Protein backbone atom coordinates (compact mmCIF):
# COMPACT_ATOMS: atom_id res chain seq x y z
CA UNK A 1 0.00 0.00 0.00
CA UNK A 2 2.78 2.67 0.51
CA UNK A 3 3.99 2.96 -3.01
CA UNK A 4 0.22 2.34 -4.56
CA UNK A 5 -0.08 4.48 -7.62
CA UNK A 6 3.76 5.44 -6.90
CA UNK A 7 6.94 4.71 -6.45
CA UNK A 8 9.66 3.48 -4.78
CA UNK A 9 13.36 4.30 -4.46
CA UNK A 10 16.44 2.60 -3.07
CA UNK A 11 20.17 3.86 -2.98
CA UNK A 12 22.84 4.75 -0.68
CA UNK A 13 24.04 7.36 1.15
CA UNK A 14 28.00 7.70 1.98
CA UNK A 15 28.46 9.28 5.09
CA UNK A 16 32.01 10.42 5.94
CA UNK A 17 33.94 9.75 9.25
CA UNK A 18 35.79 12.34 11.15
CA UNK A 19 39.48 10.96 10.33
CA UNK A 20 38.91 8.93 7.64
CA UNK A 21 36.81 5.83 6.79
CA UNK A 22 33.10 5.96 5.23
CA UNK A 23 29.62 5.28 7.36
CA UNK A 24 27.15 3.84 5.22
CA UNK A 25 22.95 4.25 5.28
CA UNK A 26 21.36 1.91 2.92
CA UNK A 27 18.42 4.14 2.01
CA UNK A 28 14.74 2.13 0.84
CA UNK A 29 11.83 4.41 -0.14
CA UNK A 30 8.01 4.37 -0.97
CA UNK A 31 6.39 7.07 -1.84
CA UNK A 32 2.06 7.23 -2.67
CA UNK A 33 0.15 10.36 -3.82
CA UNK A 34 -2.30 11.31 -0.79
CA UNK A 35 -5.28 12.05 -3.61
CA UNK A 36 -6.85 8.85 -5.53
CA UNK A 37 -6.39 11.29 -8.73
CA UNK A 38 -3.88 10.18 -12.15
CA UNK A 39 -0.33 11.08 -11.85
CA UNK A 40 2.79 10.27 -13.72
CA UNK A 41 4.01 6.90 -13.20
CA UNK A 42 7.52 7.19 -14.79
CA UNK A 43 9.86 4.69 -16.10
CA UNK A 44 13.33 3.71 -14.54
CA UNK A 45 15.56 7.03 -13.94
CA UNK A 46 17.41 8.38 -11.41
CA UNK A 47 17.90 11.67 -9.67
CA UNK A 48 21.28 12.92 -9.42
CA UNK A 49 22.12 14.45 -5.64
CA UNK A 50 24.61 16.76 -4.68
CA UNK A 51 24.38 18.40 -1.25
CA UNK A 52 26.53 21.12 1.00
CA UNK A 53 25.96 21.42 4.22
CA UNK A 54 26.74 24.76 6.15
CA UNK A 55 26.09 27.33 9.18
CA UNK A 56 25.06 30.91 9.56
CA UNK A 57 27.56 32.20 11.48
CA UNK A 58 25.19 34.59 13.03
CA UNK A 59 22.76 31.52 14.39
CA UNK A 60 23.83 30.26 17.86
CA UNK A 61 20.81 27.50 18.21
CA UNK A 62 22.34 24.07 16.78
CA UNK A 63 21.18 23.96 12.93
CA UNK A 64 22.14 23.28 9.35
CA UNK A 65 22.15 25.38 6.49
CA UNK A 66 21.40 22.51 3.70
CA UNK A 67 21.69 23.23 0.11
CA UNK A 68 20.74 20.50 -2.84
CA UNK A 69 20.83 20.31 -6.33
CA UNK A 70 18.76 17.78 -8.37
CA UNK A 71 18.57 16.85 -11.82
CA UNK A 72 16.24 13.85 -13.22
CA UNK A 73 18.51 11.62 -15.86
CA UNK A 74 18.85 7.79 -17.14
CA UNK A 75 15.75 7.91 -19.79
CA UNK A 76 17.12 8.64 -23.21
CA UNK A 77 15.54 10.27 -26.19
CA UNK A 78 14.45 8.16 -28.99
CA UNK A 79 15.83 4.15 -29.00
CA UNK A 80 17.72 1.51 -27.36
CA UNK B 1 2.74 21.14 -19.84
CA UNK B 2 2.31 17.48 -19.16
CA UNK B 3 0.62 17.54 -15.58
CA UNK B 4 -1.41 20.58 -14.02
CA UNK B 5 0.70 20.05 -10.33
CA UNK B 6 3.81 20.63 -13.01
CA UNK B 7 2.28 24.57 -12.94
CA UNK B 8 2.95 24.94 -9.56
CA UNK B 9 6.28 25.15 -9.55
CA UNK B 10 7.72 27.14 -12.23
CA UNK B 11 9.15 30.00 -9.94
CA UNK B 12 10.86 29.91 -6.87
CA UNK B 13 8.69 27.77 -3.97
CA UNK B 14 8.46 28.43 -0.36
CA UNK B 15 9.17 25.92 1.83
CA UNK B 16 8.29 24.51 5.77
CA UNK B 17 9.67 21.74 7.01
CA UNK B 18 8.91 20.25 10.12
CA UNK B 19 10.39 16.88 12.02
CA UNK B 20 9.90 15.39 15.19
CA UNK B 21 11.99 12.68 15.98
CA UNK B 22 12.78 9.92 18.07
CA UNK B 23 16.31 8.20 18.41
CA UNK B 24 17.05 5.11 20.98
CA UNK B 25 14.78 7.32 23.26
CA UNK B 26 16.40 10.30 22.21
CA UNK B 27 13.62 13.05 21.21
CA UNK B 28 14.29 16.12 19.62
CA UNK B 29 12.17 18.65 16.45
CA UNK B 30 13.71 20.49 13.81
CA UNK B 31 12.18 22.98 12.52
CA UNK B 32 13.16 24.80 8.96
CA UNK B 33 12.37 26.75 6.28
CA UNK B 34 13.68 27.96 2.68
CA UNK B 35 12.70 27.80 -0.91
CA UNK B 36 12.79 25.56 -4.12
CA UNK B 37 12.82 26.30 -7.60
CA UNK B 38 12.97 23.24 -9.60
CA UNK B 39 13.40 25.16 -12.90
CA UNK B 40 16.87 25.12 -11.85
CA UNK B 41 16.72 21.82 -9.39
CA UNK B 42 17.95 23.48 -6.86
CA UNK B 43 16.66 24.10 -2.89
CA UNK B 44 17.43 26.04 0.39
CA UNK B 45 16.71 25.44 3.29
CA UNK B 46 17.92 26.80 7.39
CA UNK B 47 17.11 23.71 9.36
CA UNK B 48 16.84 24.23 13.73
CA UNK B 49 16.89 22.06 16.15
CA UNK B 50 14.00 23.39 18.19
CA UNK B 51 14.19 21.01 21.53
CA UNK B 52 18.37 22.37 22.18
CA UNK B 53 20.69 20.36 20.70
CA UNK B 54 20.20 17.45 18.46
CA UNK B 55 20.86 14.10 19.55
CA UNK B 56 22.23 12.66 16.23
CA UNK B 57 24.00 14.11 12.96
CA UNK B 58 22.82 16.45 11.18
CA UNK B 59 23.96 14.41 7.86
CA UNK B 60 22.00 11.39 9.18
CA UNK B 61 18.88 13.67 8.69
CA UNK B 62 19.44 15.09 5.04
CA UNK B 63 17.80 12.66 3.23
CA UNK B 64 14.77 12.59 5.56
CA UNK B 65 14.73 16.70 5.40
CA UNK B 66 11.48 17.24 -1.27
CA UNK B 67 11.83 15.09 -4.71
CA UNK B 68 9.30 17.35 -5.90
CA UNK B 69 12.16 20.25 -6.70
CA UNK B 70 14.47 18.17 -8.67
CA UNK B 71 14.70 19.67 -12.44
CA UNK B 72 13.04 17.21 -14.91
CA UNK B 73 14.69 18.63 -18.02
CA UNK B 74 13.27 17.84 -21.76
CA UNK B 75 11.46 14.74 -21.88
CA UNK B 76 11.24 13.60 -18.68
CA UNK B 77 8.34 16.25 -18.03
CA UNK B 78 6.64 12.95 -18.78
CA UNK B 79 8.14 10.99 -15.82
CA UNK B 80 7.86 13.55 -13.09
CA UNK B 81 6.02 11.90 -10.54
CA UNK B 82 6.44 14.05 -7.35
CA UNK B 83 5.23 16.90 -9.01
CA UNK B 84 1.76 15.38 -10.84
CA UNK B 85 1.10 14.59 -7.25
CA UNK B 86 0.75 18.43 -5.82
CA UNK B 87 -0.64 20.23 -4.33
CA UNK B 88 -2.50 17.44 -2.45
CA UNK B 89 0.49 16.12 -2.16
CA UNK B 90 2.31 12.56 -1.47
CA UNK B 91 3.60 10.69 1.48
CA UNK B 92 7.09 9.41 1.20
CA UNK B 93 8.11 6.53 3.89
CA UNK B 94 11.61 5.22 4.50
CA UNK B 95 13.90 2.52 6.11
CA UNK B 96 17.23 3.86 6.55
CA UNK B 97 19.79 1.00 7.71
CA UNK B 98 23.09 2.11 9.25
CA UNK B 99 25.81 -0.54 8.63
CA UNK B 100 26.57 -2.25 11.70
CA UNK B 101 24.51 -0.04 13.54
CA UNK B 102 20.37 1.33 14.04
CA UNK B 103 17.95 2.09 11.67
CA UNK B 104 15.84 5.08 11.00
CA UNK B 105 12.43 4.93 9.69
CA UNK B 106 10.49 7.87 8.59
CA UNK B 107 7.12 9.18 7.30
CA UNK B 108 6.51 12.79 5.62
CA UNK B 109 4.05 14.39 3.95
CA UNK B 110 4.58 16.34 1.45
CA UNK B 111 2.04 18.98 0.14
CA UNK B 112 0.88 22.81 -0.55
CA UNK B 113 -0.66 24.13 2.20
CA UNK B 114 -1.47 27.62 0.55
CA UNK B 115 0.98 28.88 -1.56
CA UNK B 116 3.37 27.18 0.99
CA UNK B 117 5.15 23.50 0.04
CA UNK B 118 5.48 21.59 3.45
CA UNK B 119 7.52 18.47 4.16
CA UNK B 120 6.09 17.52 7.40
CA UNK B 121 7.83 14.28 9.27
CA UNK B 122 8.05 11.87 11.79
CA UNK B 123 11.28 9.45 12.72
CA UNK B 124 12.08 6.67 14.70
CA UNK B 125 15.05 5.23 15.08
CA UNK B 126 16.10 2.37 16.87
CA UNK B 127 19.16 -0.36 17.78
CA UNK B 128 22.03 2.55 17.53
CA UNK B 129 25.37 1.95 19.22
CA UNK B 130 25.50 4.48 22.19
CA UNK B 131 29.04 4.87 20.64
CA UNK B 132 28.65 4.16 17.09
CA UNK B 133 28.87 6.89 14.37
CA UNK B 134 25.56 8.09 15.09
CA UNK B 135 24.76 8.49 18.74
CA UNK B 136 28.63 9.15 19.12
CA UNK B 137 28.67 12.04 16.88
CA UNK B 138 31.48 10.90 15.08
CA UNK B 139 30.88 11.82 11.18
CA UNK B 140 31.67 14.85 9.44
CA UNK B 141 29.79 17.57 9.08
CA UNK B 142 29.81 17.29 4.72
CA UNK B 143 27.89 15.56 2.12
CA UNK B 144 28.84 13.56 -1.21
CA UNK B 145 27.01 12.94 -4.00
CA UNK B 146 24.85 10.33 -5.09
CA UNK B 147 22.15 8.89 -7.35
CA UNK B 148 18.04 8.04 -6.34
CA UNK B 149 17.39 5.37 -8.08
CA UNK B 150 13.36 5.51 -9.26
CA UNK B 151 11.09 2.69 -10.06
CA UNK B 152 7.12 2.06 -10.55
Amino acid sequence: DKQKNGIKANFKIRHNIEDGGVQLADHYQQNTPIGDGPVLLPDNHYLSYQSALSKDPNEKRDHMVLLEFVTAAGITLGMD
Amino acid sequence: MVSKGEELFTGVVPILVELDGDVNGHKFSVSGEGEGDATYGKLTLKLICTTGKLPVPWPTLVTTLLQCFARYPDHMKQHDFFKSAMPEGYVQERTIFFKDDGNYKTRAEVKFEGDTLVNRIELKGIDFKEDGNILGHKLEYNYNSHNVYITA
